[PDB]
RNA sequence: UAAUCGAUAAACCCCGAUAGACCUUACCAACCCUUGCCAAUUCAGCCUAUAUACCGCCAUCUUCAGCAAACCCUAAAAAGGAACAAUAGUAAGCACAAUCAUAGCACAUAAAAACGUUAGGUCAAGGUGUAGCUUAUGGGUUGGAAAGAAAUGGGCUACAUUUUCUACAUAAGAAUAUCCACCACACGAAAGUUUUUAUGAAACUAAAAACCAAAGGAGGAUUUAGCAGUAAAUCAAGAA
């Protein structure tokens, strides 16, 4: 089950026992994507405006 | 890379001496006469074959562990040259011919301790039937003869006319 | 989170597959005998035929568990083999070494 | 060029371990294996299991143990029970440690539903085999 | 050590057979020590012999997208030893095997074939129907 | 508290976390109390169908079927047997028009 | 064609596939669903564009002998640096060599093969830098594809007497392209057409019989591969 092990992990990370780099570089990246200007858009907003 | 290697350490001769002196107590002697293979025989004629597998990992339970044999020297069974004889030919390939060996294998029950009852339970039935005989034994084809009888032969009445010639 | 989609459709068909598999099973042993009529075989048909095709034995799909690959999987490790190279190289898989003869 | 699980060749001043200092070919040879257990043998099943299991092994103690682990896991498994046996680099202070080292015998006892033991030794500084 | 005796009449072995599998050679020599050994302290009398080796070999290709004129082939081989004790009762055998087991290396496996000595069945004993 | 590496397999063992020597992969599944003639014999569900129609025939080959059958305890053959005879008698109007009575 | 992608000089062309009827599946045709797999997250998910942004794996020169830090010399130094009756070179590192594997040797094969080259291959093994999609470039159901006018690479089977059949395993018996009206047969149907059977919910697949017996009569320019238990011929096994 990979809900399992994924989910586990992640809890045991915020929970501050589990450490994820991978989630780290990911995090840290979408920051700097972010704070450059370029997001994720809140969803229906994107297209039409 | 010699956290890898087993380390026999705890196994160390002196560990097997006193473990083994320790472990005297638990273990039961063998019997004296029973040291030739031929008061085996004479006594216990019956051979079961049990299969015991240990590997590594959460699980213990292994498929191959069901499988029972049986293997029964015809020689030391009381039956009869007819109850033999009917009992060869229903039996069949389970049967040895030369070092007259029969083999029961038994599987298709979970526990191992079914597939020993079923065995001898095969044994004690081919046994039972095998004394049994029925209507059409005496519709015995003598094709089906594992001899050649002299009697009622083509030979036999070559012979008689050869002689009445 | 499974690997993909492709993986989680395929899981969906694991479970399915076990689910409906008794009725598989029992209806199939009417639909492949021959002794029977020809009649119970016309709706053992019909039978097997409406039952949802997810939980149908060959639908299922075999892929490498970590890294989902549809093909190139050893059966016995489930592997696909870049991660199963990779993982013998590093020596991680036990046993496995390089062949010479 | 083969490029399998190698290091390859810098100025000459790249700190290296015996472990990846030998390529693939070597394994059995001179390398040994990282983990240990009996799926792989001619007659035996799960081996797919003991695969998975390691996988993940390796994934929580490189992520349970940040910038401490010194060199590669090796794993051992031997009647049922699983022997996790680390080189681990001096880094926290032996209350982390011992806290670490229950919780995760227990989660790992726990989440495989099997007796789990954990050995750590303590090495000074990453061991070098080669070039330094 | 709690030790009872119970006064049904303990199970004979003709012929006791241990097959010890593995990857390694060594390990298995030094097992065969171990074996040997404990098996002599509780006068079991046994033998050993070596089984042939079984080498299996797949290939798998180099490349990620293609060659196909480039191979990797892998080896997995598995070396035997096989224990025979013969002449032992039950409990020398349940003893001996528990020693034997619980010790038995992380890289090796065990399968032990046991033929037992049985008289005869109630059933068949000299009735006749 | 632990006294020794022993003390420690002793407990895990009396837990019944460590495993059982000599092993017998059968410790911990005592298969419901079963006994073989409780597996191979399945003459006691068969009492109730037509005893000379092609119905024994087919549910002769499921029994001898589920009797080969290490896989499943008695519980779930006997649901088969028992699923069989609901629904050959859930339809009555096939076998009967299919030009033999099949009870 | 409404209807994938990628490889494509040596180093593509029974290639990623040790494997597409559904599935795999990226594709097209319709339809449906918008915190839409997770403990939580104005967040998920994207076989979308970039292999000329890369990691991973590799090809190739190559079974090539070199490649590189530390120094030291040269009436300047871009650079070069050996001569064994030796003239400025010493150098640990890494290749090759040596050892391992092929159950003893020796050989052979296997493996090994640095540095760099070909912006060589692959964002479809997976992972990511940069850009994009977010009631859609996302996620599901259902049905649909893979048709040949050709052109060609690779194979298999042959064109027959060193052959063909049956026995059979290695002394046998018969057949034998032209007699001629054969009630056609000599080779050669792997192709078609019928009926079965294997599997499968679904035969478009596979195998076996019977029928049919066609092109083909050793093949143009031009070329592949092999130095010994090799080539060639015959047989089986396994992977999925
Ligand atoms: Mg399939
Ligand atoms: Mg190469
Ligand atoms: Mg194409
Ligand atoms: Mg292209
Ligand atoms: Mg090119
Ligand atoms: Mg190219
Ligand atoms: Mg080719
Ligand atoms: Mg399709
Ligand atoms: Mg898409
Ligand atoms: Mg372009
Ligand atoms: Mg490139
Ligand atoms: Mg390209
Ligand atoms: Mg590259
Ligand atoms: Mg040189
Ligand atoms: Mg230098
Ligand atoms: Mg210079
Ligand atoms: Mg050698
Ligand atoms: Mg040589
Ligand atoms: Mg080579
Ligand atoms: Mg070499
Ligand atoms: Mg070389
Ligand atoms: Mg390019
Ligand atoms: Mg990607
Ligand atoms: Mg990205
Ligand atoms: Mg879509
Ligand atoms: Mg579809
Ligand atoms: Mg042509
Ligand atoms: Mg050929
Ligand atoms: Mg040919
Ligand atoms: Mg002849
Ligand atoms: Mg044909
Ligand atoms: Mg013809
Ligand atoms: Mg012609
Ligand atoms: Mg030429
Ligand atoms: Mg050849």
């Amino acid at each position: 089950n990979h809900n399992t092990y994924f989910a586990l992990m992640g809890t045991l990370r915020f929970l501050g026992l589990y450490r994820d780099e991978h989630q780290d570089f990911r995090d840290e990246q979408l920051r700097l994507k972010k704070l450059r200007g370029k997001g994720k858009p809140r969803k229906g907003e994107g297209k039409r405006a | 890379e010699l956290l890898k290697i087993p380390n026999f350490l705890h196994l160390t001769p002196v560990a097997i001496k006193r473990h083994c002196e320790a472990l005297k107590d638990f273990c039961t002697e063998w019997p004296a006469a029973l040291d030739s293979d031929e008061k085996c025989e004479k006594h216990f004629p019956i051979e079961i074959d049990t299969a015991d597998y240990v590997s590594a990992g959460p699980s213990i339970r292994n498929p191959k562990a069901r499988v029972v044999t049986l293997r029964v020297k015809l020689s030391s069974l009381n039956l009869d040259d007819h109850a033999k004889k009917k009992l060869i030919k229903l039996v069949g390939d389970r049967y040895c011919k030369s070092t007259d060996v029969l083999t029961i294998k038994t599987d298709r029950c979970p526990l191992k301790r079914q597939n020993y009852d079923y065995a001898v339970y095969l044994l004690t039935v081919l046994y039972h039937e095998s004394w049994k005989t029925e209507e059409w034994e005496k519709k015995k084809t003598e094709a089906d003869m594992e001899e050649y009888i002299w009697e009622n032969s083509t030979s036999e009445k070559n012979i008689l006319e050869t002689l009445l010639q | 989170y499974y690997v993909d989609w492709k993986m989680l459709r395929d899981v969906k068909r694991r479970k399915m597959a076990y689910e409906y598999a008794d009725e598989r099973l029992r209806i199939n042993s009417l639909r492949k005998n021959t002794i029977l009529p020809k009649d119970l075989q016309e709706v053992a048909d019909e039978e097997i035929a409406s039952l949802p095709r997810d939980s149908c034995p060959v639908r299922i799909r075999n892929r490498c568990v970590m890294t989902s690959r549809p093909r190139g999987v050893k059966r016995r490790w489930r592997l696909s083999r870049i991660v199963f190279r990779h993982l013998a190289d590093h020596g991680q898989l036990s046993g496995v070494q390089r062949a010479m003869w | 060029k083969n490029r399998a699980a190698r290091v390859r060749v810098s100025k000459g001043d790249k700190p290296v371990t015996y472990e990846e200092a030998h390529a693939p070919h070597y394994i059995a040879h001179r390398k040994g294996w990282l983990s240990l257990h009996t799926g792989n043998l001619d007659g035996e099943d799960h081996a797919a299991e003991r695969t998975v299991e390691d996988v993940f092994l390796r994934k929580f103690m490189l992520g349970t143990f940040p910038g401490c682990l010194a060199d590669q896991l090796v794993l051992k498994r031997r009647a049922n029970q699983l022997e996790i046996c680390a080189l681990v680099l001096r880094q926290l202070p032996p209350h982390k440690f011992y806290f670490l080292v229950g919780y995760s015998e227990t989660l790992l006892s726990h989440f495989y539903k099997c007796p789990v033991h954990l050995h750590l030794q303590t090495v000074p500084s990453k061991v070098v085999y080669k070039y330094i | 050590p709690e030790i009872t005796i119970s006064d049904e009449p303990d199970t004979l072995y003709k012929r006791l057979s241990v097959l010890v599998k593995g990857h390694d050679k060594a390990v298995l020599d030094s097992y065969e020590y171990f074996a040997v050994l404990a098996a002599k302290e509780l006068g079991i009398s046994i033998k050993v012999h070596e089984p042939p080796r079984k080498i299996e070999r797949f290939t798998l290709l180099k490349s990620v997208h293609i060659f196909k004129k480039h191979r990797v082939q892998y080896e997995m081989r598995t070396l035997y030893r096989c224990l025979e004790l013969e002449h032992l009762t039950g409990s020398t055998a349940d003893v001996y095997l528990e020693y034997i087991q619980r010790n038995l290396p992380e890289g090796v496996a065990m399968e032990v074939t046991k033929t037992k000595l049985e008289q005869l069945p109630e059933h068949i004993r000299k009735p006749i129907w | 508290p632990f006294q020794n590496g022993f003390e420690e397999m002793i407990q895990w063992t009396k837990e019944g976390k460590l495993w059982e020597f000599p092993i017998n992969n059968e410790a911990g599944f005592d298969d419901d109390g079963s006994e073989f003639h409780e597996h191979i014999f399945l003459d006691k569900y068969l009492q109730d169908f037509p005893k000379q129609g092609p119905i024994r025939h087919f549910m002769e080959l499921v029994t001898c079927g589920l009797s080969k059958n290490p896989y499943l305890s008695v519980k779930q053959k006997v649901e088969h047997i028992e699923w069989f005879r609901n629904y050959f008698n859930e339809k009555r109007v096939i076998l009967k028009e299919s030009g033999i009575q099949l009870n």
